[PDB]
């Protein structure tokens, strides 16, 4: 409903999304995505309050990808957060505040070194091995500093990941469904259906 | 706060008291209320300070203006300019107004401006938080059309007793003698109104 | 009224041909030499200007050449004061870029933009366009150093070395014969004193006439030092290449 | 082509336009002498009618501009009046935002740079009338600035304007020549309306009447002008002197 | 309506921008002035002209202040300096004084009124000043520096120039005058010297104008007891000052 | 050349434009205005083109507020849309300044108007003069106002095609009177005078149409002159020419 | 509550003597979780070094604000910026937005580099300009800061006692401060040399 | 700004678009040709002149979208203005409708870029 | 702080102090708070410090403009105006409180402004947080007409009063002196009631008494070499 949650690791980033989708008192559905691809191995994972998510998740797609096909370059993970953030910081003095939450996952091609950004709803990045947006991310920082190294690879951060979200089941008071996980690799960007 | 005017026989004359409070706090007590917007037609500011002093200063603006091509104003458009004013910024700023003047043709005349944007011709106005009280006293003293002697006096017994039950006024009182013959100014200290 | 005054300034002629630009292009001739030549270290950059006086202060004159960011700046031949607007616009659109994206403008990004501009006045409002010709100095991590000329119609051109203004096609005959890719900044700075003495604009070439900036990866670290040289430090390097 | 048309520069440097405005200013036919005193400023001007069926007294080239500032135009009335609206809004809104009435010296500054942007834009025609502004400041004393169409203005001594105005400085030079100083030392404001008079009859080789005259007086303080009595006991105490 | 939008200014088939041609005539039309920078000061100087004996060349300003350490003069029409003095101290305000709380360099003041220029070239209902202005000044960054501001919307940094109708003859005047070391005090008589041969009429101390961006005067402060502030660089010489330095020639 | 528009100008003083658009005024219809004792009597001739106009139905006398008449000569739809501006003019005044526009204050600020036009080439000036006046607080007045922007008081003026012989009575009007006649005798001789300047316009017949604002009869309300009274004033005028 | 305190974080700057000295902490975090150790306040423009406390938003919005309005300096002037017309810019540009105003205190900090000479100055949300040149103290525990910076201090020092008061100042403000206690940068700054030095902390 | 750079002509034409086309055909040669599973467009560059380097020198294809390209012939400077607004416009095809452009849709598109100021004064076609 | 103001023949004295508050903390020792409109028309700012300092700036602008075109020195009651209309047309927003003193060739003048933008006369203008005390000590010793002899004391003794009974004014007495015929004489520091006391310690300490991680170069004192 909210969980949206990273893992960089030494050659990937591991990005997992809701799958959940709950609007009024109901779920709507069990099976979605929350997570739009923006650029050939930049990915944008999103959450926060209905329908902010949906508006400026396509907004942000459209205008990395206007630049990136135009100009034949893929931007840095780096360039692409600090626009997403340029976007949140403006919309808080303005008339409408977007409420989301963004990990942006890339893998820099100027670095040959994965990158993972977290920006909060306020329009601030910070670079992390790791990172979470709300409380559910509070449950699974805890597991994240004991287990990471800095020698991980896509399948120590994978079983890293398992541990996180059997968290999840028994502490957060909702559910979520499972998670899409994408791996944001060098090879591309791949989904599998672990959770 | 207190003011007031009263038409005569030879003039108007304008009458105001220079205490000007924040509070408890007395401000200062000689700001005058007595406020010159044309040469021969005065104006006495009550209410909140800041918001009549500025409206003040846009009526005289167009009043320079006023003179210079069309000629002399009557006491009749001094205090239109200020009704129109208050009307379209009522729900915005609060005066209390006497505006007064002495024109030729029709002698001393008094108008009163409340709020809302009213203007009203009265022989005689009282305005400010003081009026109230001295309202009883005004209709019961006052004479239509009586000498310069018994008005001077009129005022400032009227003035007195103003002061005695509203202590937002006091200072000293001020007055202005718009009369054919022209402007002079009186000032009467508390040791003189104190007695009578 | 209006329109009585009016000539239609920005039109086509039967040639299809903008009668503003056409004249736009002579009175650049008019303004000095303006050289670049891209070296495989650097871009090296050298004007002569198109002022000398022995009572004009050129100690403190850097009127050709312009930062317009910390890796990208120019030398500049046509009209001063028409490309002092460009050069602010330009200083905004680059901060305005690192601003957005925090990563340094790229030099294909910066010379679009002005291009865009030049096109603008003539298209719509009736207006003159800028008539100046730029050569762009400029890094960039992802092309290296590239080099660049506009004109004043608005269109932007690539070159490994490329002269604009004042004896343009003597200036280009000469680079084509000497010009060799592994030519250093050393080689640079030698070969474009030698094409501005071959093509001065008086009887005269000298180093107080001479701007001169560079700019190289020699810095420490792959770092990129942009060095606008003094007269006085020209004169040593005037007296280095044997000039004087 | 379009270098007289309009206020672009030609080969010469010399706006055509700018000119002409200066050529309409002396066709109305109309003096004006201005004179300090040692505690006034007087400005008496011609005001011919030569019509039954106008009115003379309707008919005026004096124009208040504050109450203490006036200003006297040669040149044609429309230009006249529109220049006149235009100093008396600044003259008010000058009290407004800095709380005194506007001088005299940034009140004719303030209509020269305005005359300078209707000469700058090219559809925008400049108002052709010649402008004195008198007054007594007190920060200047006795005062005369002279504006004129193209921007232009700089205090004076004393000065005329209209076709026959160079005898009027002939006079003029002559009496701060002897005087050795740039006023008239009269003390009384009337005696310096009787030898501008005076002046203007010897210029102009005229015998005035009340009906052509019109006379401004600028003492401290205060504006007034004289009325056609009050110039008949002027013309009068040129008999007695 | 309105369509002048079309730009006065344009090419012409044989180059150049042929309405600033036609105003750099008026400047060469005007009064002549001149600028020497001494190594301890700055001098400039320009001739009071009058077109009436009863005209008063004390209400009569051609070197104005910008700001307390930046002095102008100008050559060329006398309306068309008036309206641009006005705004060039107005934008010393907004661009310097209420951003970084001081007066702008001298290089930074020069720029911005070229810009003024430039767009009084650009688009229509808007013909060039036709002046040409030399600002000198001070700055605590780059010392004493003098320029000359083009109609062009250009500016150059100089040594010594002239401007006017008598610029030509000036310079050449200045360009033996001119040394490596020189003193603010022979500076004024040079200036004064050169511009004998560029007065036709008198040459008074009350018909010579002369100002200096000499070195600070605290009696100009006006204010005492911060000795952090600089008075005035700027100091304009009245007439009987001016007298002195005509009988030290 | 110096011709071509407004703003344009002549070393000769001449803007061509403007006196070209008087030539329109100098051929419109005769109308007079005489400045009375106790207000103005204005005066139109009307001219009658056909048999199958209505009589006494088409007017050039609008009223502002309602106590300045207005009667202009010229270009009729231009002449209608600078009494529509002074309409708006005098309810501004009334607006701002609670009282109706006194007679003076009216003519400056329709002179402004009409220096605009003068001033630019995008708009077109007028060709219009306008005799207007009334009566209010600082006495009765009467102005005339020229397509130039120039206005001045007047003791009589007149306009159109018979100003000649208008302008020549009304000097003998003057002479007649001194010291100035009733606006109840000045219907008698609007009449007259407009009788004499329709033997320039002899090839035509007329409608003779008469207004006032004054004191004495209508109160400073500005109304037309109408029944018997006008019919008098016909009489008068018919037995004087004859 | 207010967006001043949710985000917090501390800022001491003390001048030297032919030096100055400017130090905050690493932690940045949103209510009680801290969420980088990756970030540091600490921010330079040619020599002036600027310390930035309060809102995240406003903090990270007004470091390109500033480097944007240096870059036009440097490049127009061909000089660094003073650190005195450093002062009247950051203030300009505060009181700007006077309605919906920042929350923020920015700090400067720097060296005039024409006099040799040390310079500080404070700030807090729309302008107000701080001149001390002991010390300036910011952030949600600036109490903590400002009493231990008082007692501390003695007019004029090296650098070497300066690295030590304060390192001091920050190193017992940041642990009895709940937003603070991960990393620390201390910038000792000489006008010939800036030696950067991270400290070592207990963990909070 | 309003006036006319375009007016009609008494030829029943406007001049401008008469000189437009002239102005196309000083430009460099593009060629298009379709098979049965493929577009080809082959253009000719002015890439003899040497000290070129042609890697930062503009080519005269630039795709507009993934599956989209466009060439052109005439000005540079005019051109890159209309490769700009093209892809602006696809990219919002993709925010507001889904899927990418189709070839049609940006076929008029451009046209309704050239359209636009053809009737309109104050402005020249392209 | 508090500001008085004490008009007299001779000329005008305004004197304010240098405590900085921000809160019930005392964020400066020193700092003055006296800010100059013009060279001769200095005022003293109270309430926040922000809204009186960014405003006479901005007005300083004015006003040098203002004096640009009229070649003379400004009046005093330009300066009132100014901040009167631009107070009020945010409603009082603003939280300028200043008294607006000075000298020109017009002669002396005391004026003050709140907030709100009501403006009083006086001869004796007292404003902020420490105006009711500084008002008490002023109300017994004064009489019309005063020396500045007489007068800086007299000034000076009421802002004292402002220290010992109000917290929001302390520390030094700084007082601008604009004399009629003279330029105006800021004597800061005329009064320093109180200094903080010399301790007995000095909490100096040798190397590492400081922990420390890691040390590294940074330089920006260059832009890099070749």
């Amino acid at each position: 409903m909210d969980i949206i949650l990273g893992i960089r690791v030494q050659d990937s980033v591991i990005l997992a999304s809701s799958k959940a989708v709950t609007r009024g008192i109901s779920v709507l559905k069990d099976s979605d995505d929350k997570t739009r691809q923006l650029s050939p191995h930049t990915l944008m994972s999103f959450a926060g309050e209905a329908g902010d998510t949906v508006q400026f998740a396509e907004y942000i797609q459209a205008n990395i990808q206007l630049y990136s096909i135009r100009e034949d370059y893929e931007l840095s993970p780096q360039a692409v957060s600090s626009f997403v953030r340029q976007e949140l910081a403006k919309s808080i003095r303005s008339r409408r505040p977007y409420q989301v939450n963004v990990l942006i996952g890339g893998y820099d091609k100027k670095k040959n070194k994965p990158e993972l950004y977290q920006i909060d709803y306020l329009g601030t990045k910070v670079e992390l091995p790791y990172g979470a947006h709300g409380y559910s991310g509070f449950y699974t920082f805890s597991l994240l500093d004991h287990h990471y190294r800095p020698d991980m690879t896509t399948e120590e951060g994978l079983d890293l990941l398992k541990l996180c979200v059997q968290e999840l089941e028994k502490r957060m008071p909702m559910d979520f469904k499972g998670v899409i996980v994408k791996i944001v690799d060098k090879d591309g960007i791949r989904q599998v259906d672990d959770f | 706060t207190s003011i007031m005017a009263v038409t005569f026989k030879d003039g108007v004359i304008l009458g105001a008291d220079s205490r000007t409070t924040t509070g408890a706090y007395i401000a200062n007590r000689v700001t005058d209320k007595l406020t010159r917007v044309h040469d021969k037609i005065w104006c006495c500011r009550s209410g909140s300070a800041a918001d009549t002093q500025a409206i003040a200063d846009i009526v005289q603006y167009h009043l320079e203006l006023y003179t210079s091509q069309y000629g002399t104003p009557s006491t009749e458009t001094a205090a239109s300019v200020f009704k129109e004013l208050c009307y379209e910024n009522k729900d915005n700023l609060t005066a209390g107004i006497i505006v007064a003047g002495y024109d030729d043709k029709n002698k001393g005349e008094v108008y009163t401006i409340p709020l809302g944007g009213s203007v009203h011709k009265l022989p005689y106005a009282i305005a400010g938080s003081g009026s109230t009280f001295i309202y009883g006293y005004c209709d019961k003293n006052f004479r239509e059309n009586m000498s310069k002697e018994e008005t001077v006096d009129f005022i400032k017994h009227s003035l007195s007793q103003a002061i005695k039950w509203d202590g937002s006024s006091g200072g000293v009182i001020r007055m202005v003698v718009l009369t054919a013959a022209g402007v002079e100014r009186l000032i009467f200290y508390p040791d003189e109104y104190e007695q009578l | 009224g209006s329109r009585r005054y009016d000539s239609r300034t920005t039109i086509f002629s039967p040639e299809g041909r903008l009668y503003q630009v056409e004249y736009a292009l002579e009175s650049i001739s008019h303004a000095g030499t303006a050289i670049g030549i891209m070296a495989s270290d650097g871009i090296v950059l050298a004007a002569e200007r198109k002022v000398t006086s022995t009572l004009l202060e050129q100690d403190t004159s850097t009127e050709k050449l312009y930062k317009l960011n910390d890796k990208i700046a120019v030398a500049v031949a046509g009209l001063t004061a028409d490309a002092e607007i460009l050069i602010n616009t330009a200083r905004i659109h680059a901060q305005n870029y690192l601003k957005t994206y925090n990563e340094d403008i790229p030099v294909e990004i910066l010379v679009r933009r002005l291009s865009d501009i030049k096109q603008g006045y003539t298209q719509h409002g009736g207006l003159r366009p800028f008539g100046v010709s730029f050569i762009y100095a400029g890094y960039d991590d992802r092309y290296g150093y590239q080099l660049y000329t506009s004109n004043p119609s608005g269109n932007y051109t690539g070159w490994k070395a490329i002269s604009v203004g004042a004896n343009t096609s003597a200036a280009q005959t000469l680079l084509q014969m000497d010009y060799k890719d592994d030519m250093k900044v050393d080689d640079a700075i030698e070969l474009a004193l030698k094409t501005l003495s071959k093509t001065t604009d008086s009887s005269a070439l000298t180093y107080d006439r001479l701007e001169f900036a560079t700019i190289r990866k020699g810095a420490n670290d792959g770092e990129v030092y942009q060095k606008i040289f003094k007269p006085q430090e020209i004169k040593d390097i005037l007296v280095k290449t044997g000039i004087t | 082509g379009y270098d007289r048309h309009i206020t672009i520069f030609s080969p010469e440097g010399r706006l055509y336009q700018v000119e002409y405005a200066f050529k309409a200013t002396n066709q109305t036919n109309i003096n004006s002498l201005a004179v300090r005193g040692k505690d006034c400023t007087v400005v008496i001007s011609q005001k011919k009618v030569p019509d039954k069926l106008l009115d003379p007294t309707t008919v005026s080239y004096i124009f208040c501009i504050s109450r203490t500032i006036g200003m006297v135009v040669n040149g044609p009335i429309p230009d006249a009046r529109n220049a006149a609206l235009r100093a008396k809004a600044e003259a008010a809104e000058f009290r407004y935002k800095y709380g005194y009435d506007m001088p005299c010296d940034v009140l004719a500054k303030r209509m020269a740079n305005l005359s300078q942007i209707y000469t700058q834009r090219a559809y925008m025609r400049p108002l052709g009338v010649i402008l004195t502004f008198v007054s007594v400041d007190e920060e200047l004393g006795p005062s005369i600035y002279k504006t004129d169409p193209a921007g232009y203005y700089v205090g004076y001594k004393a000065t005329a304007t209209g076709p026959k105005q160079q005898e009027i400085t002939t006079n003029l030079e002559n009496h701060f020549k002897k005087s050795k100083i740039d006023h008239i030392n009269e003390e009384s404001w009337e005696k310096v309306v009787e030898f501008a008079i005076t002046h203007m009859i010897d210029a102009l080789g005229t015998e005035f009447s009340k009906n052509d005259l019109e006379v401004g007086v600028a003492t401290k303080d205060k504006f007034f002008t004289l009325s056609a009595e009050n110039i008949e006991e002027r013309l009068v105490a040129i008999a007695e002197q | 309506t309105d369509r002048y939008s079309f730009s006065l200014t344009t090419f012409s088939p044989s180059g150049k921008l042929g309405q600033i041609d036609y105003a750099l005539t008026a400047v060469k039309q005007g009064v002549t002035s001149l600028g020497i920078k001494a190594t301890n000061g700055v001098v400039i100087a320009t001739e009071k002209k009058s077109s009436s004996p009863l005209a008063m060349s004390e209400t009569l300003s051609k070197v104005s202040l910008l700001t307390p350490d930046i002095g102008a003069v100008y050559s060329g029409m006398g309306p068309d300096y008036r309206v641009l003095v006005d705004k060039s101290r107005k934008v010393a305000h907004t661009s310097y004084k209420r951003i970084y709380g001081e007066y702008p360099p001298t290089k930074l003041l020069v720029s911005e009124v070229a810009k003024i220029m430039q767009e009084a070239t650009q688009s229509g209902g808007v013909r060039p000043f036709g002046v040409s202005l030399l600002i000198a000044g001070h700055d605590e960054f780059n010392g004493f520096s003098l320029y000359q501001v083009d109609p062009s919307g250009s500016y150059f940094p100089w040594k010594a120039t002239a401007i006017g109708k008598g610029s030509v003859a000036a310079k050449t005047f200045l360009e033996k005058r001119w040394n490596d070391e020189l003193e603010l005090e022979d500076a004024i008589h040079i200036a004064l010297l050169t511009l004998k041969e560029s007065v036709e009429g008198e040459f008074n101390g009350d018909t010579i104008e002369l100002a200096i961006i000499g070195d600070e005067n605290p009696d100009l402060l006006g204010y005492t007891g911060i000795p952090t502030d600089k008075g005035p660089r700027f100091r304009k010489l009245t007439s009987q000052e001016i007298n002195d330095r005509l009988e030290a020639l | 050349g110096y011709d071509l528009s407004n703003s344009v100008f002549s070393p000769d003083g001449r803007n061509f434009q403007v006196e070209y658009a008087v030539k329109a005024v100098e051929n419109g219809t005769t109308s007079i205005g005489i400045k009375c004792n106790d207000g103005v009597v204005f005066a139109v001739e009307k001219l009658i083109t056909s048999k199958l106009l209505v009589p006494q139905k088409n007017v050039k006398i609008q009223v502002v507020d309602r106590h300045i008449g207005c009667v202009y000569s010229g270009l009729i739809p231009d002449g209608r849309h600078l009494v529509n501006r002074g309409r708006e003019e005098a309810a501004s005044f009334k607006k701002l300044y609670k009282t109706p526009i006194p007679i003076p204050a009216f003519a400056d600020r329709l002179g402004q108007y009409v220096q605009a036009h003068t001033l630019y080439n995008s708009v077109r000036p007028f060709g219009v003069s306008t005799i207007f006046g009334g009566v209010d607080k600082n006495g009765a007045h009467l102005y005339m106002l020229e397509p130039s922007g120039s206005y001045w008081g007047y003791k009589g003026a007149a306009t159109g095609k018979g100003r000649q012989s208008a302008k020549a009575e009304l000097e003998k009007l003057v002479d007649h009177h001194p010291e100035g006649l009733s606006a109840r005798e000045a219907v008698k001789q609007a009449a007259k005078i407009i009788y004499l300047a329709h033997e320039d316009n002899k090839e035509k017949d007329f409608e003779l149409e008469i207004s006032w604002c004054s004191l004495s009869e209508t109160n400073g309300l500005h109304k037309f002159v109408k029944g018997d009274l006008l019919q008098e004033a016909i009489d008068f005028a018919q037995k004087e020419i004859n | 509550s207010d967006p001043s305190s949710i985000n917090g974080g501390i800022v001491v700057a003390m001048t030297g003597k032919d030096c100055v000295a400017i130090a905050c902490d690493l932690r940045l975090g949103s209510q009680s979780l801290g969420v980088s150790n990756k970030f540091e306040k600490i921010f330079h423009y040619g020599h002036v070094f600027l310390g930035i406390t309060g809102l995240a938003t406003d903090v990270t919005t007004l470091n390109e604000m500033f480097r944007y309005k240096t870059n036009l300096y440097k490049l127009k002037e061909e000089r660094a910026i003073e650190p005195e017309t450093f002062t009247q810019l950051v203030s300009s540009s505060l009181y700007e937005r006077r309605f919906g105003p920042y929350f923020v205190g920015p700090v400067v900090a720097g060296i005039n580099s024409k006099s040799g000479k040390p310079f500080i100055a404070g700030f807090d949300l729309i302008g107000c300009i701080d001149e001390a040149k002991d010390f300036i103290v910011s952030g949600t525990a600036s109490d903590q800061l400002f009493g231990m910076c008082e007692s501390l201090y003695e007019p004029n020092l090296e650098p070497e006692d300066l690295f030590e008061t304060i390192s001091q100042a920050l190193l017992n403000a940041a642990d009895r401060d709940a937003l603070s206690g991960w990393g620390a940068v201390v910038y000792i700054i000489k006008k010939d040399e800036v030696v950067k030095r991270y400290l070592k902390m207990r963990q909070d | 700004y309003d006036r006319a750079l375009s007016i009609f002509s008494p030829d029943g034409h406007i001049f401008q678009v008469e000189y437009a086309l002239e102005a196309v055909k000083r430009g460099t040669c593009a060629v298009g040709v379709k098979g049965k599973n493929c577009v080809v467009l082959g253009c000719e560059r002015r890439s003899t002149l040497k000290l070129q380097d042609t890697r930062i020198t503009p080519s005269k294809v630039s795709k507009i979208d993934s599956h989209v390209v466009l060439s052109f012939s005439g000005l540079n400077a005019d051109s890159r203005i209309l490769i700009e607004k093209a892809r602006v416009e696809a990219q919002s095809h993709r925010l507001t409708l889904e899927d990418p452009v189709t070839v049609e849709y940006l076929t008029r598109y451009v046209a309704g870029v050239q359209q636009r100021y053809t009737q309109s004064g104050g402005v020249r076609p392209f | 702080t508090t500001i008085v103001g004490v008009k007299f023949n001779n000329g005008v004295v305004i004197a304010a102090d240098t405590r900085s508050t921000q809160g019930p903390i005392v964020a400066d020792k020193n700092c003055a708070k006296l800010h100059r409109i013009s060279p001769k028309i200095w005022c003293a700012g109270a309430g926040t410090a922000a809204d009186t300092e960014a405003v006479t700036q901005l007005i300083g602008s004015n006003i040098e403009l203002h004096s640009l075109y009229t070649s003379r020195e400004p009046r005093v009651v330009s300066a009132l105006q100014m901040l009167k209309q631009h107070l009020f047309k945010y409603q009082g927003h603003i939280g300028a409180y200043l008294i607006v003193a000075g000298v020109d060739p017009t002669g002396s003048h005391l004026f003050s402004i709140h907030a709100h933008g009501s403006t009083d006369v006086g001869y004796y203008l007292s404003l902020g947080s420490g105006s009711l005390a500084a008002m008490a000590v002023l109300e017994s010793h004064w009489k019309q007409d005063l020396t500045k002899e007489e007068a800086i004391k007299l000034a000076s003794d009421a802002i004292q009063a402002g220290i010992w009974n109000d917290l929001g004014s302390g520390s030094n007495v700084d007082v601008c002196v604009m004399e009629i015929g003279k330029d105006a004489e800021y004597l800061r520091n005329y009064l320093t009631p109180n200094v903080r006391e010399e301790k007995q310690k000095s909490y100096k300490f040798p190397r590492g008494t400081t922990a420390v991680l890691k040390e590294s170069i940074v330089n920006i004192c260059d832009i890099q070499e070749e």
